[PDB]
């Protein structure tokens, strides 16, 4: 085509505007930070029916008090592995303490959106900004649970209550009103499954979708089959009571 | 034909806007400063655009804030899009 | 329009795929307009003598202002404009001449009354710069892949005549269908219509329409498609 | 063919310019609005943040430097969490080294030829990013309006964004009364909030997007934020 | 397409390529500013467009003076012009370093000729498309050379840019008559204002201010002076004296 | 040297690095495997018809990482053996520091590292390279196997198989093959792998190679002679009519 | 494809559009000039326009000074003049430094070209079609006329000029050379051999000049200088007492 | 683009069409003439002729004459 450097009529890039596109083609996955605990989790479907889901990991850590998880392509979720982890430790490594949610996530972005044609100091050899979105959750030591988004961007928010991948349209439309302030751990955990029942596109399975959930205690922990598929069974028990 | 500056696009906006009804809230050089390298081929479409904001409106006149719509018109594309603003 | 002041817009651009559901919409609504439909393409415009694509069609531009009632979209202008960098290798002059022959009709005067003009081509700015400036053409048609809820309603315009199961839902079809058009959509249901043929099935159920979308979109269409061909030009 | 004067950095346009410059000045208006002046001894910045939902908030454009000096950036801000950290650096760096107070001359000097360099230097993009700096010396405070231009100059109040010209007009009768009216940094405040009214001309006034900071003599640099611009709004 | 827009590393059949004709309209769109070259010294000249009362007068200085003894104005795009104003004021220093004596202006003038013909053979590296001129005192005498952004330079008894450049040396000829070698300087400073009034019949839209930043062979002797108190406003009223209206 | 990017992102998500990447392995031959108990077995087959050569003098898919852990795939030829040697010296790293063999999870992460680099930095484009990575865990005998793509893309697979028409051939195995009930005795494994192999390559046994991943470094090479007693078993009860 | 309006590849032709481009006109300056041998000295001749009357007739030079005993002809664009004017400056002390002696016409020459025959190698650095002719004294050979043209041609020249007229004085000082069967001027006193190129020149223009009007230089054993304004002018008046 | 010797002749004819003052140096603009032919000879006079209409006199100084001169230079090609 042309030059990298070329703008959008409002000032933008094109591989920026356009790293939307890949999120919807990845896999739908909403997390929610509640009063207690962080909700997380991600949607698996299948490729087949002969897909293993224990090998795969959608749902990744960077330190036992927080969590992330991947929204994409997940060539990039490898790559925050030796930044936004090593930045952890490095964290440890000086101040030898949990990094705050707030600042960790400005401090990943830094390490997170580095890209151009070339420069010689800085690396800018990388083309696409991101083909991924990263969820980055955990809880503060001052402030608390906090929810936020690596976006495909490359920008940050807050965000109560965060929906991405392709449903994310029709998701958090609702989403606003079923989110409060009273939202407990417990109400999360039906919630989201009852969220991504509506998304899914086939029945809901222990091996079609992940969830996990961060404890300020013991930290974060993944949802085993057996557990998730208790959860499967309490929303069925749930969905017929709504009547 | 040069670059119209700020007076200058002011007076070629009076040309066109001798048949257009205003309720005399408009600043001449206010809707200039905003404007940057827009010949009078386009400053006629900010004229004429200007009370089709107002048609869906059922104003009886435009206003200074309906000249500021013309520009929200599309033609030199001022649209709006997604990501960064929302 | 005395009132306010204002006058509706006369010339207006198409730019975008191939008749993707750009170009049915231009031939919808001019259906609804019950005055006279002539159309007048660019590519044969060329022909050989000087007058030939400008005189020849004056005399349309000059009884367009004699007869009214008369709507007029102009057809195939990469044959017409274009930009010039040498100015031309020879031959396109009185290509690039016609281009200017519709400015003189626009140029001293005309009425917009009676008289529109619409232009269709696959990129915007691939004219003249000079022919691009506003006056000509008032308002650009801007077409490009709209949202996933927008287009629910083309689910169900090409199943009003369609005979379908009833309980079927288009939330999770929708899903495994990305960003497109009109046109697109209307290929995965007539792949689906196929699938009635040969597997013979009664009605369209919705394993034929959540295959489709695989079938077609993702097995049939492959390579072969716009995608990087419009930045601005 | 506008790839050749456009898509091109090194290239220059037929009016002396760069058409990457006129992108980069729309993308002002494409962001949030602010609005900042001098009122000398004290100063005021009050920029409105708009965020993308209802139960999501903005990103902080505003980045502390120093007590006596400020800075906050309108537009977008692709490459400030590198540029404006890495002058923040500069910030300590003419403090720690040449012990300065970093006035808005060589502060804007040296980002002029930095996003310049981009442009000079094959292999990179222009910055295009609005920087509205201001800072504190034994000479009083001064405003420094940066455009992806490279603009230097000095201004006794600004406002850039999305029809934030109606505030910029609109003060300029009024502003030989704010700038000799000293000691009072309330009224200072509340003179940029009448500002914000008159540049929101669809929705109201936020309570937590919008933010206000402030620097002074005494008063070192601060952001205001939730309660802190309660009896502000 | 043609190849001179967007490459400048090629031969155009006039010697100047399309890239560099388009730096001539970027000069000729900026602010007027002209030169002086006299008997007493060289004076500069320097105005700023004032677009809303928001601007403050006496604040931004085109003229970039090197040290004391070497004054240099520029057009045209900011970012260009300070450009060359890092690199030449570089080049003295380490003038100063290696010979530690001060430098003269012809071996000021071949460092900036030098920066110009280097970015023109890259194609990957953008030229100058601004227009640069300098002068000073040495210890020869007064010497103005005015650098085009083609890089072409040499000898100046005046200059001029922006609106109007040969129109405006059209009074500098005038004086030439009058007094051979320019004779006092000091008049001319009046004269400047009166110049760049020439520009303002048809240029006027908004207030404008005008700033002369000089240096002179007998007063400085080398040194640095500023127009400022009684002799600003002498100047300008000077050349408001012979047409009012 | 070359400062840009060799590839761009695509409006869409349609890359043309990702494009023609994958078929690669449709342009080029089939690579089958199957896990097991105690074992994994891995097949192959060869494009060239007229054989002048051996199998032992000339190496095609053959490559060992680990002692017991043999990696077999086809995406490409010279590309290939790139992140080969570079997994070998990576296998070693893991001898010069961990000291202990890397686990199969790692390996298919290595190789996609370095994919990772292509597909993200510039100065170097991607690969059509596509890797079925198997091979056991110390002290473990359960195999592994994971379906590599050219993007970093990779998940758990059991009789998943890449190369020419191998989603049809894949779908024998989807229901007469039992993921939740796999074979016990190693030759069970070669039985249903042989049926497999004879809807692409169909005659030319020849080019027929399957190999064998054995725990406590051992690889059994099967001949073409031991092929056709299971070729002769097919037409055995299918020909009949019940 | 295929055309050098950007990139420079071999023409159908066998000739790049460069070096046509170079060749064409290097008269876009719109000046001419000779140069001549004597005995033991060589005296060249430049024309000089001053289209204003604020111009510093000693500033504007075709001609610098490069060793003690060299002098420089150039025709061509000003800016692209003193590209090869200060290299060949700096490579002129580069002789001494290695060598330490008087730098000879076979060197200079040769090193200009080829540093210019290298731009034909690359393709992203422009290289420069200015004329480039170095004349001087060589203490045993005599004098020396090498011009350097841009695609690399030099040789020997006996006399060379510059513009479109360079073939009509050609014409003249053969048929001179071809009687006395001689390169240069035997004659001596050089002060004459001036006037002596100048009435070459006259039949090409056919007008007068005065002092500041014409550039003119000697070049001298073991010396070379620049007339002065009263130098010119007393040969410009002494002409015409003879013929 | 001849010498002064080649427009000579021309500057004769365009001396005695204009009707201004007895003063004038014409020797210095022909060193100011580049690029300029028979018809741009006659533009000289045309526009410096051209600022004296409103002046109400008909005389055309020297120095106005040269600024003419060289305001075809830059419209030339």
């Amino acid at each position: 085509d042309r030059g990298v450097s070329t703008f959008s009529p409002e000032g933008r890039l094109f591989q920026v505007e356009y790293s939307l596109e890949a999120i919807k083609l990845g896999s739908t996955a909403i997390g929610i930070a509640t009063k207690e605990g962080v909700v997380l989790g991600v949607e698996k479907r299948a490729t087949s029916p002969l897909l293993e889901s224990d090998s795969i990991e959608k749902i990744v850590e960077i330190d036992r008090h927080i969590g992330c998880a991947m929204s994409g392509l997940t060539a990039d979720a490898r790559s925050m592995i030796e930044h936004a982890r090593t930045a952890a430790v490095t964290h440890n490594l000086y101040y030898d303490e949990d990094i705050n949610v707030e600042s960790l996530t400005q401090s990943v972005c830094d390490l997170a959106l580095r890209f151009g044609e070339g420069a010689s100091g800085e690396e800018r050899l990388m083309s696409r900004p991101f083909g991924v979105a990263l969820l980055i959750a955990g809880h503060d030591a001052d402030d608390g649970y906090q929810l936020f988004h690596a976006e495909p961007s490359g920008t940050f928010y807050r965000y109560n209550a965060k929906a991405i991948g392709s449903g994310s349209e029709g998701a958090q439309a609702e989403l606003l009103n079923e989110w409060h302030s009273s939202l407990t751990l417990k109400e999360a955990e039906l919630l989201v499954l009852k969220i991504l029942k509506q998304v899914m596109e086939e029945k809901l399975d222990e091996n079609n979708a992940q969830l996990s959930c961060i404890t300020k205690q013991d930290g974060f922990k993944i949802y085993d089959n057996e557990k998730t598929a208790e959860l499967i069974k309490e929303l069925k028990e749930k969905e017929a009571a709504e009547s | 034909f040069p670059l119209p500056s700020e007076d200058s696009r002011a007076q070629i906006l009076q040309i066109h806007s001798r048949k257009m009804t205003t309720d005399d809230d408009i600043n001449w050089q206010e809707l200039a400063r905003s404007t940057d390298e827009f010949n009078g081929a386009q400053l006629k479409a900010v004229t004429v655009e200007a009370g089709m904001i107002a048609l869906r409106n059922g104003q009886s006149s435009v206003k200074h804030e309906d000249f500021v719509e013309g520009i929200s018109e599309v033609q030199a594309r001022k649209s709006k899009s997604v990501s960064f603003y929302a | 329009f005395a009132t306010l002041g204002i006058d509706p817009p006369k010339g207006i651009l198409l730019y975008g795929p191939p008749g993707t559901g750009k170009t049915l919409c231009a031939r919808a609504v001019a259906n609804r307009t019950d005055a006279t439909f002539i159309r007048v393409i660019g590519s044969e415009l060329v022909q050989k003598y000087v007058g030939e694509g400008a005189r020849m069609v004056r005399e349309l531009f000059e009884m367009a202002r004699t007869k009214k009632a008369c709507i007029i979209f102009f057809d195939e202008i990469d044959a017409v404009g274009g930009a010039r960098f040498d100015d031309g290798a020879g031959g396109d002059n009185e290509v690039q001449r016609t281009m200017l022959e519709l400015i003189t009709q626009l140029d001293g005067f005309d009425p917009r009354g009676n008289i529109k003009v619409m232009f269709a081509t696959n990129r915007p700015n691939t004219l003249d710069p000079a022919l691009l400036r506003p006056g000509r053409i008032d308002r650009k048609v801007e077409f490009s892949l709209p949202d996933l809820e927008g287009r629910a309603n083309i689910f169900r315009i090409h199943s009003k005549s369609m005979s379908v199961e009833r309980g079927i839902r288009w939330e999770l079809i929708s899903r495994l269908c990305p960003n497109s058009t009109g046109a697109e959509l209307r290929s995965v249901c007539t792949e689906a219509g196929m699938f009635a043929i040969r597997a013979r099935r009664k009605v369209a159920t919705e394993k034929d329409f959540l295959k489709a979308v695989d079938k077609v979109i993702s097995g049939y269409k492959k390579f072969s498609s716009t995608s990087r061909y419009m930045q601005y030009n | 063919f506008r790839n050749n004067y456009d898509g091109d950095t090194v290239t220059f346009s037929p009016t002396g310019r760069l058409f990457q410059v006129e992108y980069a000045l729309e993308a002002i208006k494409q962001g949030s609005v602010t609005v900042g002046l001098r009122s000398n001894t004290h100063a005021v910045l009050v920029a409105l943040k708009r965020n993308a939902d209802e139960l999501s908030s903005y990103q902080k454009k505003i980045i502390k430097c120093d007590e006596h000096m400020g800075l906050s950036l309108a537009g977008l801000a692709p490459d400030a969490r590198v540029l404006s950290n890495y002058l923040r650096q500069q910030c300590n760096y003419s403090s720690l080294v040449f012990n300065r107070k970093l006035a808005v001359e060589r502060a804007g000097h040296l980002l002029c030829d930095k996003a310049q360099k981009n442009t000079q230097s094959y292999g990179g993009r222009p910055y295009g990013v609005g920087l509205l700096i201001i800072g504190y010396d034994k000479s009083g405070a001064h405003l420094l309006e940066f455009q992806p231009s490279g603009n230097v100059t000095e201004l006794y109040g600004t406002a850039i964004g999305a029809r934030s010209q109606g505030a910029k007009t609109y003060l300029e009768r009024t502003l030989d009364t704010f700038i000799k009216i000293d000691g009072n940094p309330d009224e200072l405040i509340k003179a940029g909030v009448e500002a914000i009214s008159q540049s929101l001309r669809d929705e109201s006034l936020t309570v937590d997007n919008l933010s206000i900071a402030i620097v002074g003599k005494d008063t070192p640099f601060t952001i205001y934020d939730g309660e802190a611009v309660a009896k502000y709004i | 397409g043609t190849g001179y827009d967007l490459s400048n590393s090629v031969f155009s059949p006039d010697g100047r390529n399309f890239q560099v004709e388009y730096a001539v309209k970027a000069v000729e769109n900026g602010t007027t500013s002209i030169g002086i070259k006299c008997n007493d010294g060289v004076v500069f000249a320097v105005e700023k467009l004032i677009t809303s009362k928001l601007l403050v007068p006496q604040k931004n200085v085109k003229i970039q003076v090197v040290d004391r003894h070497i004054g240099c104005v520029y057009s045209g795009l900011i970012p260009d012009g300070r450009h060359l104003v890092n690199r030449g004021r570089e080049e003295a220093a380490s003038f100063k370093k290696l010979y530690k004596t001060p430098i003269p202006i012809p071996a000021f003038a071949d460092r900036l000729g030098q920066y110009v013909q280097a970015h023109t053979l890259y194609n990957s590296v953008r030229p100058f498309g601004v227009s640069t001129i300098f002068g000073g005192v040495d210890k020869n005498g007064a010497h103005l050379y005015m650098l085009e952004p083609s890089g072409s330079y040499w000898g100046y008894k005046g200059a001029a840019t922006g609106k109007g450049r040969q129109s405006a040396k059209a009074e500098l000829e005038k004086l030439v008559d009058h007094h051979p070698e320019g004779l006092s300087a000091r008049e001319a400073v009046k004269q400047a204002a009166k110049i760049i009034y020439l520009a303002h019949e048809d240029n006027k839209e908004k207030d404008f201010e005008l700033e002369i930043s000089w240096c002179s062979l007998s007063e400085t002797n080398g040194l640095h002076k500023f127009v400022k108190g009684d002799l600003l406003q002498e100047a300008i009223d000077f050349a408001q004296k012979e047409i009012n209206g | 040297g070359y400062d840009r990017a060799l590839s761009i992102f695509s409006p869409d998500g349609h890359i043309f690095q990702v494009e023609y990447a994958l078929e690669a392995v449709k342009r080029g031959t089939c690579a089958v495997g199957v896990k097991g108990k105690n074992c994994v077995v891995l097949g192959c087959e060869r494009r060239s018809t007229l054989k002048l050569q051996d199998t032992r003098i000339t190496p095609s898919k053959v490559s060992k990482i680990d002692s017991h852990v043999v990696l077999s795939f086809s995406g490409l030829n010279a590309d290939s053996r790139i992140l080969i040697e570079k997994a070998r010296v990576e296998a070693q790293s893991h001898r010069l520091t961990l000291e202990d063999p890397v686990t199969v999870e790692y390996l298919t992460r290595y190789v996609a590292g370095v994919q990772q680099r292509y597909t993200q930095s510039g100065g170097v484009r991607p690969f059509g390279v596509s890797t079925l990575i198997a091979g056991f865990d110390p002290r473990d005998d359960e195999p592994k196997l994971y379906q590599t793509e050219p993007s970093g893309i990779y998940s758990s697979w059991s009789a998943q198989t890449i190369g020419r028409n191998s989603k049809t051939v894949r779908e024998f195995l989807e229901k007469n093959y039992d993921r939740k009930e796999p074979p016990a005795t190693v030759e069970e494994c070669v039985k249903l792998t042989v049926r497999s192999l004879l809807e692409v390559v169909q005659t030319g046994a020849k080019n027929i190679e399957i190999t064998v991943v054995k725990p406590d470094s051992d690889i059994v090479a099967l001949s073409s002679e031991e092929i056709n007693q299971y070729v002769t078993q097919i037409e055995q009860e299918k020909q009949e009519q019940q | 494809a295929g055309y050098d309006r950007h990139i420079t590849i071999f023409s159908p032709e066998g000739r790049l559009y460069q070096v046509e481009y170079a060749f064409k006109a290097t008269n876009q300056t719109n000046i001419n000039s000779l140069a001549v041998r004597g005995k033991d000295c060589t005296v060249v001749i430049s024309q000089k326009k001053v289209p204003d009357k604020l111009l510093d007739p000693t500033t504007v030079s075709y001609i610098f000074c490069i060793s003690r005993t060299i002098g420089m002809v150039v025709n061509g664009p000003i800016p692209d003049a003193r590209n090869a004017a200060l290299r060949a400056k700096a490579e002129a002390a580069e002789f001494r430094y290695k060598y330490g002696y008087d730098m000879p016409c076979d060197v200079l020459a040769k090193r200009m070209a080829n540093l210019s025959q290298i731009y034909t190698q690359r393709a992203y650095m422009r290289p420069l079609g200015v004329i480039l002719t170095f004349v001087s004294v060589d203490e045993e050979l005599g004098p020396s006329i090498y011009k350097t043209d841009p695609a690399g041609y030099y040789v020997g020249y006996k006399a060379t000029a510059t513009g479109p007229k360079q073939q009509e004085i050609t014409t003249n000082l053969e048929n001179h050379f071809k009687k006395s069967k001689i390169d240069h001027i035997n004659e001596e006193s050089w002060e004459k051999v001036v006037e002596f190129a100048i009435t070459h020149m006259i039949d090409a223009l056919g007008t007068e000049f005065s002092k500041n009007d014409l550039e003119v230089g000697v070049a001298t054993k073991d010396k070379f200088f620049t007339l002065s304004a009263e130098n010119i002018e007393e040969r410009l008046v002494a002409i015409a007492e003879q013929d | 683009l001849p010498n002064e010797a080649g427009r000579l002749e021309i500057f004769k004819i365009h001396t005695a069409k204009v009707k201004k003052t007895g003063e004038f140096d014409f020797e210095a603009a022909v060193k100011m003439s580049d690029g300029f032919n028979g018809a741009d000879i006659r533009n000289c006079a045309t526009e410096a002729g051209f600022f004296a209409i409103r002046d109400d006199r008909d005389h055309i100084n020297p120095d106005d004459l040269m600024k003419a001169v060289r305001k075809v230079a830059e419209v030339k090609k």
